[PDB]
């Protein structure tokens, strides 16, 4: 590894300077060299890691979706024959998205979930989990297809289990996790209605604890909620 | 149909 | 070159779809093959060579100037001490943009400039030669820093002189030269007095030669005129 | 200073 002689806590002071900079895909590299030192991380590593690779995943998938948008067209009758450059460079952004996918999910399974005993680390990886599997679910073809469709699911469905036995409805991570499974089930496994059915509970749930909260816990855990109901609008 | 929010 | 068994016009078809998807890193790499073909560059691709290549250095330049910044806040009395990382990741961010810099310098002298003949090709070629050495004087520190500033002024002053006797003062091209060189003079070379004078004049000889124009190429013209009474309004 | 703008 390329950080493998940076000190852990330099790399984690970097991250947070690339963070500063916008400079996400050193970020990630930070970040992955922090991880690989193979301590356990803190919550505000945790963070690190997510905020880093969710940026450089996003700019993928935006450039992804652009480019299989030109593509489709390009596939209508009448649409004038072009060659095989729109096909070749929507695979090369999608090669790279996948690879970025496979490193993060790498991560996790050496060894970031087996080390993780407390439900708030344990459960943000495995949204991470299927999160990653999710990604991969919107540019596959198949069924293929099929086998990374399920792999999101049970990593969603074990991070669910634990965030309902161990964490209050307001908790982010668990409001988190809810509101991106609401999505996996509306955008990748085809059930709008267990979408709309999840995000409903979960914010209701959320509703019925909020007078527990501090102001500053009563702002975050409103936040998502927010989101949830802008899904549920858009979905209704 | 694509056009929901994920976590941020 | 890793875009030498691409064809030229795929390359092209390439840095076009990269531009769409806001992939100007992909942008940059195409159009940098597309040179290497050893053909002259039509308008058009001038025009992409450009683009991406300012939107590479200008996400490197503001993520330069966020770390320097920092850096100097770190040098203040007072200042916690916190190691040499900030002085270390500046200077990767640094070395990196240099090096976007001289690959561009690169393709300009070998062979761009002493191929192009006409104006508007030579104009728009010794431009960006001064851009880029300005860009190197940005975060050039000694006397090192004179010989680039004479290397950017050089190729400024070489373009204005054809672009003075060869096109009209309302050119697009033109004008952005003497924008670009008015920014050399008051962000540079501590010139301020000859920043404004370049501004204003450019501004009023181009007003004057409005009349001459279509409305397209008239707002093309003012569009970037608004620009250096902008700068004006910055510095008066 | 450094706020003046470029060609686009
Ligand atoms: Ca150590
Ligand atoms: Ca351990
Ligand atoms: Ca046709
Ligand atoms: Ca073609
Ligand atoms: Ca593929
Ligand atoms: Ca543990
Ligand atoms: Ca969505
Ligand atoms: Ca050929
Ligand atoms: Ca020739
Ligand atoms: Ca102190
Ligand atoms: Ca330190
Ligand atoms: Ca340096
Ligand atoms: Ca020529
Ligand atoms: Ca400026
Ligand atoms: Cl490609
Ligand atoms: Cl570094």
């Amino acid at each position: 590894g390329a950080m493998g002689s940076m000190e852990r806590a330099s790399l984690i002071q970097k991250a947070k300077l690339a963070e500063q900079a916008e400079r996400y895909e050193d970020m990630a590299a930070f970040m992955k060299g922090a991880v690989e030192k193979g301590e356990e991380l803190s919550c505000e590593e945790r963070n690190l890691l997510s905020v880093a690779y969710k940026n450089v995943v996003g700019g993928q998938r935006a450039a992804w979706r652009v480019l299989s948008s030109i593509e489709q067209k390009s596939n209508e009758e009448g649409s004038e024959e072009k060659g095989p450059e729109v096909r070749e460079y929507r695979e090369k952004v999608e090669t790279e998205l996948q690879g970025v996918c496979d490193t993060v999910l790498g991560l996790l399974d050496s060894h970031l979930i087996k080390e993780a005993g407390d439900a708030e680390s344990r459960v943000f990886y495995l949204k991470m989990k299927g999160d990653y599997y999710r990604y991969l679910a919107e540019v596959a073809t198949g069924d293929d297809k099929k086998r990374i469709i399920d792999s999101a699911r049970s990593a969603y469905q074990e991070a669910m289990d634990i965030s309902k036995k161990e964490m209050p409805p307001t908790n982010p991570i668990r409001l988190g996790l809810a509101l991106n499974f609401s999505v996996f089930h509306y955008e990748i496994a085809n059930s709008p209605e267990e979408a709309i059915s999840l995000a409903k509970t979960t914010f209701d749930e959320a509703m019925a604890d909020l007078h527990t909260l501090s102001e500053d816990s009563y702002k975050d855990s409103t936040l998502i909620m927010q989101l949830l109901r802008d899904n549920l609008t858009l979905w209704t | 149909d694509r056009s929901g929010y994920s976590s941020p």
